[PDB]
C-alpha cells in the first residue's frame, strides 16, 4: 500500500508524533510503502498512484494550495493530518490581522529588524493566501485525524484501518470522559472566571467548576486529557466533536449557561464579558479558520 | 438598491406570539427579517448567531419572554448570559455589536415588535452591508 | 540555464536552493530560499501573555519544549516574579530531555543517510529505511534515545509534543517520587546510547573525510552561545560571542540582545539574515548551536561529555568553523544533555512541592531566553497593565544560521560546479548536506 505524506502551513508536530510511534514505526513501515515524505526521504516530486496521503497543516500560502491540488489528484484517499489541516490550527489566529500586517511586523517593525528599503520578500517565494483555510476548504478530504498533534496510537489506528480495508472511526465523546478530575453530582456551577495565573488550583476538583476556562467540555476526547491531569485547563487542541461545527461558539454557550447558575435570576450578565479580555484567543485557539466567522474584518 | 438581510429567532410563547399579534393588527414594518421559530429563547446560542453572519446576514435578532415571564421559567436567563459575551466576541471579530439585537417581547406586544423591527432595520441600514461573506468568498 | 532543488529534504520546514548560470555556461547565482512564513510575532498581539507558552510551542513540532520554556521565562519577567528552585530544575530537566530527542532525531533520521551514503544515486536508499535495512541496530538505538527523551518531556512537561506545565510562577505539577525513580533508572541507558552515538558519528565522519566532504561550505565566522560562569549551559546563563580567532567579543544578559543582534532582510527569502549590530552585515556574521556553543564554552557541565570535547579540541582546535563538524558537536551535546537528565534527577529538590510562586504586579517588558537545540532562542514580549500582548519579537535559533547556510551552499557549488553538467544528483545533494549540517528548522526560523 503506497502511502505518502506532506506538510503545508503547520509546524511539523504531526510528523514528529508519527515518529513518536517509536518501535512501532518500523513495524508500520514494513507494512506500508512510503513513496514520498519530505522530512524522511529525498523523493522531491509527488509520485503518481498513491493509495493514502497524510497531509499536515492548513492552507497558508499559494504553494500549499498547489500541493493540496496536486496530492489530491495523485492520492486515492486524502487525510487531513492533525488540527492545523483539519481545522486551521494556531496559525489560523493570523486571520485576525491582514497579511500586510503579518508581513510588515516580521520584516519591518520588529525591534531587531533593519530594513531601510522597507521591502517584503516577493522573489521565488509564494504569496500568502487571503486567510488560513482548513484543507477541506480547498480539496475533497476523505478522513481526518484531529489533535495538535494527534497521539501516536491514534495515528496508527487510522492508518491500520485503511490498510485492512476497514473504515476508520474516531472517538465521539467530549474530554470529561477520559478526564480523571472529580465532577460534582449536582452538576457544574461557575462563580467567578479566573485567569490561569490567578490562584492555586485544587488537583482533584474539575477545573471548570473552579472558574478556569477548560475546553475539555467542547473538545473531542482521545488524547487522555493530559492538561487537566497536569494542572492546567484544556485548550481544546483536539477540536470539536462530530456533532459540533464551531468549537468556540459552543464553548461560550456552555460557559455562559453555568456562570452564576446558583444565582441564575439575579447574577449580573456583564461580569463574564468584562472578565474575559481576549475572547477569540480563549475559545478559538486552534479552530478560528473552521469557525463560522473565521476572520476579523 | 441594497436591502439588509436580517434573520430572526423567536420563542413560540412570547416573541413569535408578539410577531403574530403585529400581523393580525396590520402593524407594518420592514421586509428584511425572516423569523425562525424556537420554543424558548434558551434554544438560541452563539453557534446559530455566528452561522447566520457567515451565511450573509447584515443583522441578527433574538426575541424572548421578559425576564421572569419565561414560559419555561428560567430559559431566558441562560440566553441573556450568552448574548452579553457574544456581543463583545462579535466586536473582536470586527462585527459591529449593533448588528446583533436582543429584546424581551411578550405574546401580546405587537406594537413593541413592530417598533423594534423598524428601529433595528434603520440601524442595520445605516451601518450598511456586512462584508464577511464578501471576504470569505474571495 | 536555471536549476532548482525544491523542496530541500530531510530538514524541518520548506526550503529550496536555486542554481543559475549565465549564457557562457558559468556559475552565476546560488541562493538558499525559505518559502514559508506564518507571522506569529503579529498574531500574538492582543492575546493573553500567560497564553504565550501555549501558542509559541506551535511554531515547531521538534523544539516545542524550547519555545514553552522560553515564553515561560518571558512571562515570568512580565510579572515581576522569580520562580522557585524546584521549578527551575524541573523546567531544565524538560529542556534536557527535549535536546536528547532533538539531537537524536536530526543525526540519525536526517543527517546519517548522507553521512552513511555520501556517493549514492538510489534516492530510496538515502533515508532511515535504507539505513535500517543494512544497520537495524543504529535506528533502534536512535529510536530508544528519542523514546527516552520524549518520555522525560511527557512526564515533566505533561505532553511529549507541546508541553503545558511551564506556567506563571513555575510549574503546574510536581514530579512524584515514583516518577523520579523510574526516570532515574532509565537515564543511565540514555547515557550509554549517547556514548555509542558519538562512536557511530566518528565512523561516519571518517567516511565523509575519505570522500573529501568534511570541508563543504567552509567559511570562518563569529560564534554565539549561552554560558554560566564560562561553563556550557543550555538553560541559564549569559550569551557569549567569540570571533573567528576565538577572542571573546561580547558577553551579555539576554535582556540586552537588541543592542548586539540585528536582522537583515533580502527579497529572495522569507528567512531573515541576522548579524552583530556593531560589526555589520559582512563583518558581523555569526553562527549558533552545537559547535558554536562548544566554541564559546570553556568546558562542558558534565564529565563524560568533557572528555570527548577535550579530545575534539586537540584534534581540530578552538574555534572550529567546519560546518560538517556541527554533526559531531551535536553528538557531544546529545551526551551532555543525557548526562544532565541524570544529574538533575539525582537532586532531591526536583520532587519538591514548592513549585509555584504567586505573580506580582504586571511590568510592561518581558524577555525570556534559552538555548534551543538549534541555537539561541529569544522570546521578547511587551504588554499593557492587564497583561495583554501589545508587541512581540522572536529571534529563533536557525535564523541566526541563515547567512551561514546561504554562504555555505554557494561555496559547495563553487567547489563542485563549473558548468550545468557538473550539477549531478550527488553534487546537488552535497549542497543539501551543507544545509543539513546546521540542523535547520525552517518553520521555526520564519515563525
Ligand atoms: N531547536 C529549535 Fe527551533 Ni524547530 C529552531 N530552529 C528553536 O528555537
Ligand atoms: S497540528 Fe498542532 S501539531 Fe500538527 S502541525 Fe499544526 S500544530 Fe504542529
Ligand atoms: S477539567 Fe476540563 S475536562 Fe477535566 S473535567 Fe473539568 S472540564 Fe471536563
Ligand atoms: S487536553 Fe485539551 S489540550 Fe491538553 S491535549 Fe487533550 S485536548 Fe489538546
Ligand atoms: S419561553 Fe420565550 S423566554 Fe423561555
Ligand atoms: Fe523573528
Amino acid at each position: 500500500v503506497k502511502i505518502a505524506t506532506t506538510w503545508l502551513g503547520g509546524c511539523s508536530g504531526c510528523h514528529i508524533s508519527l515518529l513518536d510511534l517509536h518501535e512501532e514505526l518500523l513495524n508500520l513501515l514494513e507494512n506500508v510503502e512510503l513513496v514520498h515524505c519530505p522530512v524522511l526521504m529525498d523523493v522531491k516530486e509527488i509520485p503518481d498512484e498513491v493509495e493514502v496521503a497524510l497531509i499536515e497543516g492548513g492552507i497558508r500560502n499559494e504553494e500549499n494550495l498547489e500541493i493540496a491540488k496536486e496530492m489530491r489528484e495523485r492520492a486515492k484517499i486524502v487525510i487531513a493530518f492533525g488540527t492545523c489541516a483539519a481545522f486551521g490550527g494556531v496559525p489560523g489566529l493570523g486571520n485576525l490581522y491582514s497579511n500586510d500586517e503579518l508581513l510588515d511586523k516580521a520584516y519591518k517593525t520588529t525591534i531587531t529588524t533593519k530594513n531601510d528599503d522597507g521591502i517584503i520578500p516577493n522573489e521565488e517565494v509564494p504569496e500568502l493566501v487571503s486567510r488560513v483555510k482548513p484543507l477541506s476548504e480547498v480539496i475533497e478530504v476523505d478522513y481526518f485525524i484531529p489533535g495538535c498533534p494527534p497521539n501516536p496510537e491514534m495515528i496508527a489506528e487510522v492508518v491500520k484501518a485503511l490498510l485492512e480495508g476497514k473504515e476508520p472511526e474516531l472517538p465521539k465523546k467530549n474530554l470529561c470522559e477520559e478526564c480523571a478530575r472529580k465532577k460534582s453530582e449536582e452538576g457544574v456551577a461557575i462563580e467567578t472566571i479566573k485567569r490561569n495565573y490567578e490562584g492555586n488550583p485544587d488537583p482533584e476538583k474539575c477545573l471548570l467548576e473552579q472558574g478556569y476556562i477548560c475546553l475539555g467540555i467542547a473538545t473531542r476526547e482521545g488524547c487522555g486529557a493530559p492538561c487537566p491531569s497536569s494542572g492546567v485547563p484544556c485548550s481544546g487542541c483536539s477540536g470539536p466533536t462530530d456533532a459540533v461545527v464551531d468549537q468556540g461558539a459552543k464553548m461560550i454557550s456552555a460557559l455562559c449557561s453555568d456562570f452564576g447558575i446558583d444565582n441564575d435570576r439575579d447574577v449580573d450578565p456583564m461580569i463574564l464579558p468584562k472578565s474575559i479580555k481576549d475572547k477569540i484567543g480563549s475559545f478559538y485557539k486552534f479552530t478560528l479558520p473552521s469557525a463560522f466567522v473565521p476572520i476579523r474584518l | 438598491e441594497w436591502e439588509p438581510k436580517i434573520i430572526g429567532f423567536c420563542c413560540n410563547w412570547c416573541t413569535y406570539g408578539g410577531a403574530d399579534t403585529a400581523g393580525v393588527g396590520r402593524m407594518q414594518y420592514p421586509p428584511s427579517i425572516r423569523i425562525i421559530r424556537v420554543m424558548c429563547s434558551g434554544r438560541i446560542e452563539p453557534s446559530l448567531i455566528l452561522k447566520a453572519f457567515k451565511e450573509g446576514a447584515d443583522g441578527v435578532f433574538v426575541g424572548g419572554c421578559h425576564l421572569g415571564d419565561c414560559h419555561y421559567d428560567s430559559g431566558n436567563y441562560k440566553w441573556q448570559r450568552r448574548v452579553m459575551m457574544l456581543y463583545e466576541l462579535l466586536e473582536e471579530l470586527g462585527i459591529e455589536k449593533e448588528r446583533l439585537n436582543h429584546e424581551w417581547i411578550s405574546a401580546s406586544e405587537g406594537e413593541k415588535f413592530q417598533n423594534t423591527m423598524k428601529d433595528f432595520y434603520n440601524k442595520i441600514e445605516a451601518l450598511g452591508p456586512c462584508k464577511l461573506k464578501e471576504e470569505l468568498d474571495k | 540555464v536555471k536549476l532548482s532543488v525544491e523542496p530541500v529534504t530531510r530538514v524541518e520546514g520548506h526550503g529550496k536552493i536555486s542554481v543559475s548560470f549565465d549564457d557562457s555556461g558559468n556559475l552565476d547565482k546560488v541562493r538558499f530560499h525559505v518559502v514559508e512564513v506564518r507571522g506569529f510575532e503579529k498574531f500574538l498581539e492582543g492575546r493573553y501573555v500567560e497564553d504565550a507558552p501555549i501558542y509559541t510551542p506551535r511554531i515547531c513540532g521538534i523544539c516545542q519544549v524550547a519555545h514553552h520554556l522560553a515564553s515561560a521565562k518571558a512571562v515570568d519577567n512580565v510579572f515581576g516574579v522569580k520562580i522557585p528552585e524546584t521549578a527551575e530544575l524541573l523546567r531544565n530537566l524538560m529542556h534536557q530531555g527535549a535536546t536528547v530527542h532533538s539531537h537524536a532525531l536530526h543525526f540519525y533520521m536526517l543527517a546519517a543517510p548522507d553521512l552513511m551514503f555520501p556517493t549514492t544515486d538510489d534516492v530510496l536508499k538515502r533515508n532511515l529505511m535504507g539505513i535500517a535495512k543494512e544497520h537495524p541496530e543504529i535506528i533502534k538505538d536512535a529510536i530508544e534515545l528519542r523514546k527516552a527523551g520524549q518520555n522525560v518531556v511527557r512526564v515533566v512537561g505533561g505532553r511529549a509534543i507541546h508541553p503545558v506545565t511551564a506556567v506563571v510562577g513555575g510549574q503546574s505539577k510536581s514530579l512524584k517520587e515514583e516518577e523520579r525513580d523510574e526516570l532515574l533508572k532509565l537515564s543511565e541507558r540514555t547515557i550509554e546510547l549517547s556514548e555509542k552515538s558519538i562512536e557511530v558519528g566518528k565512523k561516519l565522519l571518517e567516511n565523509i573525510k575519505d570522500e573529501d566532504l568534511l570541508d563543504i561550505g567552509y567559511f570562518e565566522s563569529a560564534h554565539m552561545g549561552m554560558v554560566n560562569n564560562g561553563v556550557h549551559d543550555l538553560y541559564d546563563g549569559k550569551l557569549r560571542v567569540v570571533n573567528s580567532e576565538g577572542k571573546v567579543e561580547y558577553e551579555f544578559d539576554p535582556s540586552e540582545y537588541m543592542n548586539y543582534i540585528a536582522e537583515g532582510v533580502k527579497p529572495y527569502s522569507y528567512l531573515k539574515f541576522p548579524y552583530l549590530k556593531d560589526k555589520g552585515e559582512e563583518d558581523g556574521i555569526y553562527r549558533v548551536n552545537t559547535l558554536s556553543r562548544l566554541n564559546v564554552s570553556d568546558k562542558m557541565a558534565t564529565p563524560l561529555a568533557q572528555k570527548y570535547y577535550d579530545e575534539f579540541v586537540k584534534e581540530f582546535g578552538k574555534p572550529c568553523h567546519h560546518p560538517m563538524l556541527f554533526h559531531y558537536a551535536r553528538l557531544i551535546e546529545l551526551l551532555s544533555s543525557a548526562e544532565m537528565v541524570k544529574e538533575l534527577l539525582e537532586n532531591d529538590k526536583i520532587v519538591g512541592e514548592d513549585i509555584r510562586a504567586e505573580p506580582e504586579e504586571v511590568v510592561g517588558d518581558g524577555v525570556g531566553c534559552v538555548e534551543a537545540p538549534r541555537g539561541t532562542l529569544i522570546h521578547h514580549f511587551k504588554t499593557d497593565d492587564d497583561g495583554i500582548i501589545t508587541d512581540t519579537n522572536l529571534v529563533v535559533a536557525t535564523v541566526q544560521n541563515n547567512p551561514a547556510m546561504d554562504i555555505g551552499v554557494r561555496k559547495v557549488a563553487e567547489k563542485y560546479i563549473k558548468a550545468p553538467e557538473d550539477a549531478t544528483p550527488q553534487v546537488l545533494n552535497y549542497m543539501e548536506m551543507l544545509i543539513r549540517a546546521y540542523d535547520p528548522c525552517l518553520s521555526c526560523a520564519t515563525h
